[PDB]
């Protein structure tokens, strides 16, 4: 099979922190770790580089700053093999970085399997977490395992794929990025219990008790208005229809207003009950 | 007072240096937090480890290189200029005698009060896998600041993509009295009043609510008045849907 | 030490600027940015929503598109296009010979400005404008700086040449 | 980055500044240490970063939209001896113009204010426009001429910017003399 | 706490204990003489010559006998009637801290005029004035009900005693644990 | 619920086409085809009104309130006026005229249908402003409890065209 990039917990967060300065500006970084084709792909540690005056080019990376930093990777257990160079760009329709041309072609000379990662949204953030990359092919890279068959490749219905500025070539040859994630048993145990909404946790009783009870007097008056507009919609609904046919372009008329009188009623009563059970719980 | 805000980027970074270095229970990974301690809200936007060596035979023997401390803090300024030295963090479940002697090191280059952080990879019991403390003297006096977690927009949303109540509240509330009871009994035999005075302040402050018990039941009935009206609304839809379900059955018989 | 402190402020991120049109909701506002079209905005943290009204110039965030800082309402610079001056270079002893008018002007200007609270007890109102006419060039420049000299407030000079121009909303934005 | 964005700073609270770009976009940026509050003014070229939208280094001011087509001659060459018989008028021009200028410290020590203008009238050809350069040549002053038809503009409101830009150029270069042609055209409102 | 510093002999410890003792005679704040006993002072000084006031006034705030202390002292401190007034506050403050949770079982806060009169060895008229003066000094809070004979005093002054709160804290542990097996397992096994 | 959030762009809705389909006009100068929400169909959907749109996804968000105000040619609106009615005497000649042309149609609207007459749509005031006139107009909003719109004849001054005449219809 091909190389499917598995982003760790820290690998995704540092990419957003390194490109944190400015929308138009740009940074870079080095991916680390060791992996073998046919499954394993992993990035252990990531670290950024200072922004130079040339933007992103072959002269952007500083071998002096890289060598001085590389000596610090060994003593901390951070030393791994360099698997590629990740960047950050505002992004375009095609060729998301206009100043980045001759980098990857100089990168494939050392390792042909090395890739380059760029964070797509950069203020466009959605929550599907769409991230972009590029890898050169040119001559070769064939007579090998199956690159496309991995994930949703062999495409081109109409022109539509991804940003739809690409079609066949994309940058070069349609590398067909595959973005997954894998974590250990300790990392998965954290974000499940840690991340919910905000932190009241460990005791839910008195934290939101006073805040919700103080506004309960105003909440009682606001939920009454919602019921006032409930039956007024259903009253005018059955009053104007003597037919029970469709001239009314009403294809689903009732279920919308019926759910507005149900789901809202189902929302207002449960927050006055489930919270009321822990609203006192005084005993002695 | 002041509060400690730990970003998820820092909590997950400290957990990585523990597994990669194959750190056992005989060693504790030490690191440096980076952020702004000037305001009352202390936020840590960056963290990195250091080549630390621990010796259990002598608590006064620690290996720390000050050259990597100043160099990495200077080289990381190119990313964000808001990252300075507010303190340091270390691993291990407990605070040993070696942690007290290393507190005065970073205080030379730190302007405000440094911040201490304890990262627990096991996270055994209750919440808060990472506890924060402040180092200040009049004898070392440590105070526990409230620990909160707040990140940016893309950082908080990125966690939800990777992961794609009442019973738990009562369990941890009952264990609070069990853990407090063991602390009083062990301290009682340890002396044979100052520490127990702080716990007595919280423990003392239908006992005191007897005056408000009469007014409480009157408010609970008003709450049920709203719930009784909303229940009738949900009951009307059941009869409305029952009649609506027959209209579908009437079309199946004729057609 | 100055070089190290200056380079730290060169990496800071700029901000946008917009004016509030109409209030939509509490955490959601409808404004008009000066760098482009309108965009729905909001607050972030520790932002005062009580002082945000219609027409108030706000500092818009580039990324999250929210209101961060609080700025006053200004469009064209009032310290450059409009003459601004503090206190005065001509005291009230060089305007002498007008002492008949000086005794009247100080009581209708200097008195209500330094202690306006005396009029609130009676319920009256102090005058707003003061019209001083006469031959041009004689005592006009002296009395201009003499009023602000005995006070020490800001001197706002409004030349009649820059008031009448050809632009969009010229004399409206000036007043 | 040497090619900074062309803009104008409308506001110098204390450490905060506001700049107005020429692209019809207004951005907010904090003040840095490489600039001064007196160096940030409108109608000037100020350094603005395109990507960062932050002031880094200043820009040299060359073309300010000075409203050209007014001759600027710095330290011309003229002498009162080039035309004889005018010694009656020459003694009046040197004392009222060259005398308070050529000696700066004499009138400042005694607290005597120097006159900033002298009215001149007469028929053309008598040397009214010829002797104007003689006063700026001996005092090493820049000759600035204001053309008569340039004062007549089809656009309404051009007189405000024209006068302000006249003293603005005379503020940067201190030895500057402004010469006005055909005073009677702009000098009668009745 | 000073281990290494403040070198002191037995001569200055008696002089230091003098200012520490007299401070607590009229002092109505921060516990009582027993704090001086908590520190290694009384064991390091002599037990007589008016240094025993800590031992006599310790039980004087419980039994409430003024004839034991006044007989062993001189006329210096007995002339001021204020000293006899402050001894009545600390005697009642021991029982007033028992109103919520220290010793008493049911943990219900109620006080009548008859129960407090026997504990303070004062009549019903003098006990009403003694509580009002105690709150006025900032030591206590709350209100007083003379109609139903109810005394509600908010807890302010802490205490260093312990050992009586362990059993009564178990009441909150056992009573709330029964709801974990009954009510707690009812919602979980749903 | 997380789609809309604080990030939203303003656009002008034109005409409906099909369910989950719509044609709008963005305020950026362009025009796009968005997808209307399942909530807005017919009764809750306005034929032409100012609406909210998503930025990158380019979809319908919410119907904006009827805001006719803009940066160019502003329209002032009074809020909680402090002017008390009948503050200046001798105005009974004008006071009886305002009460019939303002307070009369606002309070009782049934008196016109019974008689068969319609109220006037405005009134012209001739006289010096600022003396028993302008301040009296602000006193009308006190008794009527109505929104006062302050418009000056020196406003809407601009070098362009089409914005000035548009604000008269919008107000």
């Amino acid at each position: 099979t091909k190389e499917t990039v598995y982003i760790s917990s820290i690998a995704l967060l540092k990419m957003l922190k390194h490109g944190r300065a400015g929308v138009p500006m740009e940074v870079m970084g080095l991916m680390l770790g060791e992996f073998v084709d046919d499954y394993t792909v992993n990035v252990v540690d990531v670290f950024a580089m200072p922004q130079s005056g040339t933007g992103v080019s072959v002269e952007a990376v500083d071998d002096v700053f890289q060598a001085k930093m590389m000596d610090m990777l060994k003593q901390t257990g951070r030393d791994q093999m360099v698997v590629g160079w990740y960047h950050s760009h505002p992004g375009f329709g095609c060729w998301l970085s206009s100043v980045d041309v001759n980098t990857q072609k100089s990168f494939e000379q050392l390792n042909s399997r090395a890739v380059a990662v760029v964070v797509d949204p950069i203020q466009s953030v959605k929550g599907k977490v769409v991230i972009d990359a590029f890898r050169l092919i040119d001559t070769g890279a064939l007579i090998n395992n199956l690159e496309p068959r991995q994930t949703t490749s062999n495409t081109g219905l109409l022109n539509k794929a991804n940003i739809q500025a690409l079609i066949h070539g994309l940058n070069r040859h349609y590398y067909s990025l595959n973005i997954d994630y894998h974590k250990t048993a300790k990392e998965t145990k954290m974000l499940m219990n840690l991340h919910k909404e905000q932190w009241q946790s460990g005791l839910k009783m008195y934290d939101y008790e006073e805040k919700e009870e103080s506004n309960l007097a105003a909440t009682k008056s606001m939920v009454k208005i919602a019921e006032q507009y409930s039956k007024r919609i259903e009253e005018e609904k059955e009053l104007t229809e003597e037919e029970l046919k469709t001239r009314y372009v009403g294809r689903q008329d009732p279920k919308k207003h019926l759910s507005e009188t149900a789901d809202e009623t189902l929302e207002n009563n449960i927050v006055s009950v489930l919270t009321a059970g822990v609203n006192s719980v005084a005993i002695k | 007072h002041e509060k400690v805000t730990i970003a998820p980027l820092v909590l997950l970074s400290a957990l990585d240096h523990y597994e990669r270095t194959q750190t056992k229970e005989n060693k504790r990974c030490v690191g440096v937090i980076l952020g702004d301690a000037n305001s009352s809200t202390i936020r840590v936007t960056n963290s990195f480890a250091l080549p630390f060596e621990e010796d259990e035979k002598n608590s006064d023997v620690w290996f720390l290189d000050h050259n990597y401390i100043e160099n990495m803090n200077e080289m990381c300024k190119k990313i964000n200029a808001k990252e300075k030295l507010i303190g340091w963090y270390h691993s291990g479940p407990k605070l040993r005698a070696s942690d007290l002697k290393i507190n005065e090191l970073f205080k030379k280059y730190t302007q405000n009060n440094p911040l201490l952080l304890i990262v627990d990879v096991k996270q055994q019991g209750v919440g808060l896998p990472t506890d924060a403390y402040v180092a200040i003297e009049q004898e070392k006096t440590f105070l526990h600041l409230p620990c909160t977690i707040e990140a940016e927009e893309a950082e908080e949303i990125g966690v939800e993509h990777l992961l794609r109540i009442r019973l738990t509240n009562q369990l941890k509330s009952l264990k609070g009295l069990q853990s407090k009871l063991k602390d009083v009994v062990e301290y009682l035999d340890k002396v044979i009043h100052t520490i127990l005075g702080k716990l007595q302040d919280v423990f003392n402050l239908n006992n005191l609510q007897k005056a408000l018990t009469v007014k409480t039941n009157d408010e609970l009935m008003v709450i049920y008045i709203s719930n009784l009206v909303r229940s009738i609304i949900a009951f009307d839809d059941l009869i409305e849907n029952k009649i609506q379900n027959k209209k579908i059955q009437e079309q199946r018989v004729k057609d | 030490d100055k070089t190290e402190n200056d380079i730290k402020a060169l990496q800071s991120i700029g901000q946008l600027i917009g004016e509030v049109m109409k209030e939509l909701s509490e955490e959601k506002y409808i404004v008009k940015a000066s760098s482009g079209p309108r965009y729905i905005v909001g607050v972030r943290n520790s932002v005062d929503r009580s002082k945000l009204k219609k027409g108030v110039r706000v500092t818009l965030d580039i990324t999250t598109l929210t209101i961060m800082r609080i700025l006053p309402r200004e469009t064209d610079p009032l310290v450059y296009n409009m003459t601004s001056f503090e206190q005065g270079e001509i005291t009230f002893d060089g305007i002498g010979g007008l002492t008949e008018q000086i005794r009247e002007l100080r009581e209708v200007i200097e008195l209500p400005l330094k202690n306006p609270e005396i009029f609130q007890r009676v319920g009256i109102k102090p005058p707003k404008g003061v019209l001083l006419y006469g031959p041009p060039g004689t005592g006009k420049t002296l009395l201009a700086k003499a009023v602000a000299a005995t006070i020490g407030a800001n001197f706002i000079f409004s030349p009649a040449s820059g008031i009448v121009d050809k632009y969009i909303g010229e004399s409206a934005r000036i007043i | 980055q040497l090619p900074y964005l062309v803009a104008n700073v409308v506001e110098v609270v204390g450490k905060a500044a506001v700049v107005k770009t020429s692209s019809r976009q207004t951005v907010f940026l904090p003040m840095v240490g490489l600039v001064d509050p007196d160096k940030l003014k409108p109608n000037d070229l100020v350094g603005v970063n395109k990507d960062s939208y932050l002031i880094l280094d200043t820009l040299p001011s060359e073309f300010d939209s000075r409203v050209k087509a007014m001759e600027v001659d710095e330290k011309p060459t003229e002498t009162y001896s080039d035309v004889g018989g005018l010694d009656k008028q020459i003694e009046e021009l040197v004392e009222a113009i060259v005398l308070p200028m050529k000696r700066a410290d004499k009138f400042k020590d005694m607290g005597i204010r120097a006159p900033k203008g002298a009215l001149m009238y007469g028929p053309p050809g008598t040397g009214k426009t010829l002797l104007a350069r003689a006063c700026a040549a001996q005092t090493n002053a820049t000759f600035l001429k204001l053309a008569a038809p340039q004062l007549v503009q089809m656009y309404i409101g051009e007189g405000a910017k024209l006068v302000r830009d006249a003293f603005a150029l005379a503020k940067e270069k201190a030895p500057t003399i402004i010469f006005i042609d055909e005073l009677d055209a702009i000098g009668t409102k009745r | 706490t000073l281990e290494p510093s403040t070198s002191i002999t037995l001569a200055e410890r008696q002089q230091l204990a003098y200012d520490l003792s007299i401070s607590a005679l009229l002092g109505d704040k921060i516990y009582n003489f027993g704090e001086l006993l908590h520190h290694p002072i009384m064991e390091t000084i002599v037990n007589d010559s008016n240094y025993d006031w800590l031992f006599q006034l310790l039980n004087a705030l419980t039994v409430g006998d003024f004839d034991k202390f006044d007989s062993l002292i001189k006329v210096q401190i007995s002339k001021i009637p204020i000293l006899a007034q402050h001894e009545s506050f600390l005697r009642q403050k021991i029982c007033l801290m028992t109103l919520i949770e220290t010793v008493f079982v049911k943990n219900i806060r109620m006080l009548s005029f008859e129960d407090i009169s026997k504990a303070t060895h004062l009549p019903k008229d003098n006990v009403e004035h003694l509580v009002m003066r105690a709150i006025s000094l900032g030591l206590l809070k709350g209100s007083i009900d003379q109609v139903n004979e109810l005394v509600t005093i908010s807890w302010v002054q802490p205490r260093i005693i312990s050992g009586d709160q362990i059993t009564k804290m178990k009441d909150r542990l056992v009573e709330w644990n029964d709801q974990v097996e009954k009510l707690g397992k009812k919602m979980e096994a749903r | 619920k997380r789609i809309q959030s604080v990030p939203l762009v303003i656009g002008q809705f034109l005409e409906p086409i099909d369910q989950n389909t719509g044609i709008v006009s963005s305020t950026t100068g362009m025009s796009y085809v968005v997808r209307i929400l399942s909530t807005l169909d017919r009764e809750l959907l306005k034929p032409s009104m100012s609406v909210a749109l998503h930025r990158h996804s380019n979809a319908l968000v919410d119907i904006l309130p009827p805001d006719s105000d803009s940066s160019i040619s502003v329209m002032g609106e009074n809020e909680k006026p402090d002017v008390t009615y009948a503050d200046v005497g001798g105005l009974d000649m004008q006071k009886q005229e305002i009460r019939e042309a303002v307070e009369l149609p606002l309070v009782q609207a049934d008196l016109y249908e019974q008689i068969g007459i319609d109220p006037p749509r405005g009134v012209l005031l001739y006289g010096p402003p600022g003396t028993g006139k302008t301040m009296l107009v602000k006193a009308v909003a006190n008794s009527t409890k109505a929104a006062f719109i302050r418009v000056n004849g020196s406003e809407f001054v601009h070098k362009y065209l089409g914005e000035g005449p548009r604000m008269v219809r919008d107000v």
